[PDB]
């Protein structure tokens, strides 16, 4: 309910990141998690591995792009 | 029994409970060990903030579970 909704807000955050900056570390990533906990705080408990298989699901629905260790939108 | 409060600098604080006190008054103890007052203190568990009448049995929070504390202003 709370983590759901706020995860949905961070995935939106991310996306136009990604769009503005092309692509991301799992690492970066995980720093600009911790610093949106502070806007929506029920994402508090996710750590990187929790974020890594969150990420996972994106790119087995092809939402994301993984190589070179980093992420991508498919291009649009 | 024994919970951990780890705030968003990593530091893990410890605190002394029993299951029948109240999110307040977790607060309360959390006030004591860093100085911050309970109205800027959001404790979070399982996905949700909690609400300050709420027990931690309430909230089947055992000893040995982790609280995150992020504050507001």
């Amino acid at each position: 309910d709370q983590k759901e909704e706020e995860l949905l807000l961070f995935w939106t955050y991310i996306q136009a990141m990604l769009t503005n900056l092309e692509s991301l570390s799992l690492d970066r990533i995980y720093n600009m998690l911790r610093m949106f906990v502070v806007t929506g705080p029920a994402l508090a408990e996710i750590d990187l591995q929790e974020l890594q298989g969150y990420l996972q699901k994106k790119v087995r629905d092809q939402q994301l792009v993984y190589s070179a260790g980093v992420y991508r939108l498919p291009k649009n | 029994m024994q919970i951990f409060v780890k705030t968003l600098t990593g530091k893990t604080i410890t605190l002394e409970v029993e299951p029948s006190d109240t999110i307040e008054n977790v607060k309360a103890k959390i006030q004591d060990k860093e100085g911050i007052p309970p109205d800027q203190q959001r404790l979070i568990f399982a996905g949700k903030q909690l609400e300050d009448g709420r027990t931690l049995s309430d909230y089947n929070i055992q000893k040995e579970s982790t609280l995150h504390l992020v504050l507001r202003l």
